[PDB]
RNA sequence: GGUUGCGGCCAUAUCUACCAGAAAGCACCGUUUCCCGUCCGAUCAACUGUAGUUAAGCUGGUAAGAGCCUGACCGAGUAGUGUAGUGGGUGACCAUACGCGAAACUCAGGUGCUGCAAUCU
RNA sequence: CCGAAGUUUCCCUCAGGAUAGCAGAAGCUCGUAUCAGUUUUAUGAGGUAAAGCGAAUGAUUAGAGGUUCCGGGGUCGAAAUGACCUUGACCUAUUCUCAAACUUUAAAUAUGUAAGAAGUCCUUGUUACUUAAUUGAACGUGGACAUUUGAAUGAAGAGCUUUUAGUGGGCCAUUUUUGGUAAGCAGAACUGGCGAUGCGGGAUGAACCGAACGUAGAGUUAAGGUGCCGGAAUACACGCUCAUCAGACACCACAAAAGGUGUUAGUUCAUCUAGACAGCCGGACGGUGGCCAUGGAAGUCGGAAUCCGCUAAGGAGUGUGUAAC
RNA sequence: UGGAGAACAGAAAUCUCCAGUAGAACAAAAGGGUAAAAGCCCCCUUGAUUUUGAUUUUCAGUGUGAAUACAAACCAUGAAA
RNA sequence: GGCAGUCAAGCGUUCAUAGCGACAUUGCUUUUUGAUUCUUCGAUGUCGGCUCUUCCUAUCAUACCGAAGCAGAAUUCGGUAAGCGUUGGAUUGUUCACCCACUAAUAGGGAACGUGAGCUGGGUUUAGACCGUCGUGAGACAGGUUAGUUUUACCCUACUGA
């Protein structure tokens, strides 16, 4: 027989039990999707700075 | 018969006008909205009386016609066909549907209705001030054709203009009004000076 | 001078409160019928008191 | 059946403003985005390439990447009971620098001045903003301003 | 409401830089306390002027006592109120020793006779009718005749006990 | 201040009708061997600043001008709306309380501002 | 002691599963952070409510003026890019009324971001990237600035992980809302509930109002009540209402149009101490024949109204009206 | 699209001027977008290619489809950006 | 579907309202039929008639009245009224219908569409069979036709008497 199709009733209450957690931030995010030409150079730049604080 | 009007009394649905989406709708019962001496000039008929809705509701096209005919007939018998101008101020644009089980229940067009607010003018009549009692009676007779409560109100304005009776008089004593068939054109203190002096010679002359 | 301090009493119990006023009531430490607190008046606190007026 | 294409329900959202159709003015292309900049996303419907999905319209995020024609923006999207990080590649015509940040920096600067000025002058300064306060007391004279009595008006028809 | 007081309430739009001394508006408000009086003040100001409590300030609230609280006066009272159908003006007359007593009676009357609650009523004006010729209502006029006397027939004395050992008399 | 080149914002800059414009610039304007392009040296190309001209373009000004722009305690605290009641009303709907608050309308004002470079009674 | 779900996606799936969610348990790393179903300040986004249509699109009522090197009725007119009278068309200025799939405008509520040490400023290292370049970009060194370190309120600790149960028929109320004449009907939105929940109130009742529950004592109250049933004023106060079907408290256990010299208040016109309104009372004719009609008219088998008498008083005049001054 | 002009030629053929904010067109529904264009006509072409990654929508943040921005090549076009 | 209002353009020789009544519009009813799917699928016996009681009133008759386009007679509209009656038959399983006839009158309805341990079993609605249409066929038909087991009370209450 026919039934209910859809509702969001009760869904915000479920969502707020274990809260809506903001996603958590770090110093130093991933260089993921950053332009490869930039990344390739940036390796070379960081190499030299190590060989210099030594 | 047709379905009783109680079935379509209240504004339950969003407006459903005739349109490119809603093609095959029947004609309105009311076609004439202006009766009596519609050619009459603004100066002829100072007194305005209104029938006014006191209800948020829908009026059928059939009730508007029936009320029109009633109010006209009475005013023409007791005062004569050229003694008043009657304007119907609501046009039935909202199409009513009818189904005719509940699978596939979207209705077909049944008839037409006018959606009126509280305070909305349904009918207006302008006359000479002699003829107040007649017009008030003819509008009183019309009320029985409509559902809900309507009120009969004597307007402070001159005829169908938007001016209080003293205001209009002063503007006519000055040359600031000119006849434009049934209605009227007012001099604005704006626009080209040349074209104003064409249209309103009697102003300026003073 | 406009008043600088209000005292607030919770006058309604803890059932059938909408989410927004329910949060505000918790932020003012009013979590029980007839509990009360002092509030320093400012635009920031006046708009809280608007939200919880019926309670 | 139902329909949920990529631009479903955008009829008004991606319309140009009235009398503001046609070419994008050049200042849009001379703005310089740098990683870390905060930008607001607002699709220009005239530029079909590089266009954000309608969800991001009116969302603000941070630039994480700069390419020839475009910037990468990070947005936090709520999915279920948590925020996922989304990375968008937008052409610059659909982006503008957020003035929220521009006007915060002016305060950081102004605070620095005040704090320096305070040490050298040799006192102590309040640098936190305060909410609008209750009005203090005040005397209102009636000189050329005797109170004028009003009463409620009767009902009239019009 | 309650037992009424009458209050002068004086307010103004807040000063701007452009307009440093705004015009003061005054109302006489019948209300059972000051808190209600201030609320009514804004209620009416907002019907008349572009102003609202947020953009305005009360400069004064003062209770106005009756000048002669044991002189019997005939008051005219003009009222606006909302029926179920429409809105009406009305003149009524009330004989009492104070404006505050006249208004109590007015409110009770409009409730009795027209089922108009406090929310539905505006007191437009209250004024002592200085001369007896100017009283327009028969129900007041009849108390202004010379050497008025009248009996109170059919007196009923309230009993303290449930039983009485003699049939009561209604004489006076 | 004018003018040109390149602009920014993109009508306070647009539109209609008239009138004015020193100087310089800009322009129209003269020519067809060459590169080049056309049904057509009209456009586009080249050549001469020489023969001519402010007629037009352009710039400015005028107009109880149209449009546009700004403001107003103008309309209007109106319409609408968030929150509240064992409020009213047969109902349709409405009033009140604590808040937020338009659009049309009306009136007043306005009618390009400005950057880089060069040039000019 | 803690404590749900009837929702998401996929499935020959729709009385079932998997999946995510909600729930328990075990903790772990730390110890007042990072935070937050909230406000504020600043800054964005939005095309719903309203509004608009002498603004675009579409719909729509009415006249007015103007024009056909042409539409057509009337009639002259050899024919005429003729002569006009009149009806559609078209243009101009107006006018009445509308829109879920129209719109210049445009709320309220809801909604993104920010409000600092992972900061700010100064200084000058690295690179194969970038620059005309000793320019930038990104990441650094060293230096400086620390509690009023950059709004409010709160913080019951904050953060992190593994694992597993039940559930995956829902239903109701207020508000927004679609289909339908409507439904205790069907279907969505946000919140609160019932389900899973007793207790006081609404006689009674899953969901309404109040309020959520260890065992007791005392006090005070909520919602609802206080003639008697029944704990509590046959309290106080101003009015209204008499029903030969009165009425009597939300949800809720229904009544309308239309009417009433029932009674109460009120609005606006009118009269009135120079005497009204009632009622009893007399008279209600004379007269440039003014004036039509000659079957009569100093009103009638039909009237277009108009003079003149003494007077505190009128009128060519109806209730039967010989056809008649 | 309209106006005013030109043998046959007329309401409609083709030529010309003026007005024209898009009232047109853009394969195909509808909505959006577009005027020295995204429309119309002309010239040259094969980026409708190679190598694999990241990203957005639908979402479990799986797949498929579709799409976005780069990298490393090799090309097209254009005086060039 | 059924029944009733309001308004009054007209009809009614004349005359809106004796009697009627267009265009409209407000309701009531649950004797129609739909709509819905809440209850019952470890079963509430499923049409009609027969029998019998009681209830409603929206009154067909009978009582007493008002109105009339009420002279009389006949009739029509309306009030209080459900006290009292409301039938015999032909055809059909019928409900409904239809006709004959008598009558003061042959009103309308409800009570689990009253009433199957009260009947009956004509219809419908198992299994046999025929026809027509449909189907290649097995078979289908809210199409026609014919034949087809109707069970139990001694308990409780109710009622009737003792
Ligand atoms: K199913
Ligand atoms: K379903
Ligand atoms: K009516
Ligand atoms: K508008
Ligand atoms: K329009
Ligand atoms: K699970
Ligand atoms: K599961
Ligand atoms: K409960
Ligand atoms: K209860
Ligand atoms: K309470
Ligand atoms: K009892
Ligand atoms: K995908
Ligand atoms: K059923
Ligand atoms: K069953
Ligand atoms: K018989
Ligand atoms: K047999
Ligand atoms: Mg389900
Ligand atoms: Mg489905
Ligand atoms: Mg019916
Ligand atoms: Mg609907
Ligand atoms: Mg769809
Ligand atoms: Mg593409
Ligand atoms: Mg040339
Ligand atoms: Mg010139
Ligand atoms: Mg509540
Ligand atoms: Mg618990
Ligand atoms: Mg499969
Ligand atoms: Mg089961
Ligand atoms: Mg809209
Ligand atoms: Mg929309
Ligand atoms: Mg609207
Ligand atoms: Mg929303
Ligand atoms: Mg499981
Ligand atoms: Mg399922
Ligand atoms: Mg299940
Ligand atoms: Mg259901
Ligand atoms: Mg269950
Ligand atoms: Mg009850
Ligand atoms: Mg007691
Ligand atoms: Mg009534
Ligand atoms: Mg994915
Ligand atoms: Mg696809
Ligand atoms: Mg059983
Ligand atoms: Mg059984
Ligand atoms: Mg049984
Ligand atoms: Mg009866
Ligand atoms: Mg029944
Ligand atoms: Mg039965
Ligand atoms: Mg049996
Ligand atoms: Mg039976
Ligand atoms: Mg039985
Ligand atoms: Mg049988
Ligand atoms: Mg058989
Ligand atoms: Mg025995």
């Amino acid at each position: 027989a026919k039934s209910k199709n859809h509702t969001a009733h009760n869904q915000t209450r479920k969502a707020h039990r274990n809260g809506i957690k903001k996603p958590k931030t770090y110093k130093y995010p991933s260089l993921k999707g950053v332009d490869p030409k930039f990344r390739r150079n940036h390796k070379h730049a960081l190499h030299g700075t190590a060989k210099a604080l030594a | 018969a047709r379905r009783p009007a109680r079935c379509y009394r209240y504004q339950k649905n969003k407006p459903y006008p005739k349109s490119r989406y809603n093609r095959a709708v029947p004609d309105s019962k009311i076609r004439i909205y202006d009766l009596g001496k519609k050619k009459a000039t603004v100066d002829e008929f100072p007194l305005c009386v209104h029938l006014v809705s006191n209800e948020l509701e829908q009026l059928s096209s059939e009730a508007l016609e029936a009320a029109r005919i009633c109010a006209n007939k009475y005013m023409t018998t007791v005062s004569g066909r050229d003694a008043f101008h009657l304007r119907v101020r609501v046009h039935p644009f909202h199409v009513l549907r009818i189904n005719k089980g509940m699978r596939g229940a979207w209705g077909k067009p049944h008839g037409l209705a006018a959606r009126v607010d509280i305070g909305q003018i349904i009918f207006s009549v302008r006359t000479k001030d002699s003829n107040k009692d007649v017009v008030v009676e003819g509008l009183r007779r019309a009320r029985y054709k409509f559902p809900g409560q309507q009120k009969i109100i004597l307007s402070k304005k001159w005829g169908f203009t938007n001016l209080d009776r003293p205001e209009y008089l002063k503007k006519r004593e000055a040359g600031e009004v000119k006849d434009d068939g049934a209605f009227v054109k007012f001099l604005s203190k704006k626009g080209s000076l040349e074209n104003n002096i064409r249209e309103f010679p009697e102003y300026f002359a003073a | 001078a406009q008043h600088k301090l209000v005292f607030v009493v919770r006058i309604k119990g803890i059932n059938k409160i909408p989410p927004k006023p329910r949060k505000v009531l918790q932020l003012l430490r009013l979590t029980r019928i007839n509990s009360g607190t002092f509030v320093k008046v400012t635009k920031a606190t006046l708009e809280l008191l608007k939200l919880i007026e019926p309670y | 059946g139902k329909s949920h294409g990529y631009r479903s329900r955008t009829r008004y959202m991606f319309q140009r403003d009235f009398r503001k159709h046609g070419a994008v003015h050049l200042s849009t292309y001379l703005k310089v985005y740098k990683v870390g900049d905060i930008v607001d996303i607002k699709a220009n419907g005239s530029i079909q390439k590089g266009m954000p999905h309608k969800f991001y319209q009116g969302k603000t995020g941070v630039v994480y990447n700069v390419t020839k024609s475009s910037v990468g923006v990070i947005i936090n999207k709520m999915v279920g009971n948590r925020y996922l990080e989304k990375r968008l590649n937008l052409r610059v015509e659909h982006i503008k620098h957020s003035k929220c940040r521009q006007e915060f920096l002016e305060r950081v600067k102004a605070n620095a001045a005040k704090r320096a000025e305070a040490k050298a002058q040799g006192v102590a300064v309040q640098l936190k903003r305060q909410p609008a306060q209750p009005r203090e007391s005040r005397i209102v004279s009636t000189e050329g301003n005797v109170p004028q009595t009003l009463a409620p008006v009767p009902y009239e028809t019009f | 409401m309650a037992h009424f007081k009458e209050y002068q309430v004086i307010g103004r739009r807040l000063p701007t830089e452009s307009v440093p001394e705004p015009k003061l508006f005054r109302m006489r408000i019948f209300a059972s306390n000051e808190v209600i009086a201030k609320s009514r003040y804004w209620y009416f100001l907002q019907k008349l002027h572009k102003v609202k409590k947020a953009s305005g300030e009360i400069v004064s609230i003062n209770q106005i006592n009756e000048a002669h609280p044991t002189k019997v006066k005939n008051f005219g009272v003009w009222v606006r109120y909302d029926s179920r159908s429409g809105t009406h003006n009305m003149y009524k007359e009330i004989r009492d020793v104070s404006r505050v007593a006249a208004v109590e009676t007015l409110y009770q009357d409009m409730a009795a006779r027209h089922r108009a609650r406090f929310r539905s009523i505006h007191i437009l004006k209250v004024a002592e009718i200085e001369k007896t010729a100017d009283v327009k209502r028969q129900y007041v006029k009849q108390f202004l005749t010379k050497d008025l006397k009248f009996p109170l027939p059919h007196r009923v004395q309230k009993s303290t006990k449930t039983f009485s050992y003699k049939r009561p008399s209604t004489f006076y």
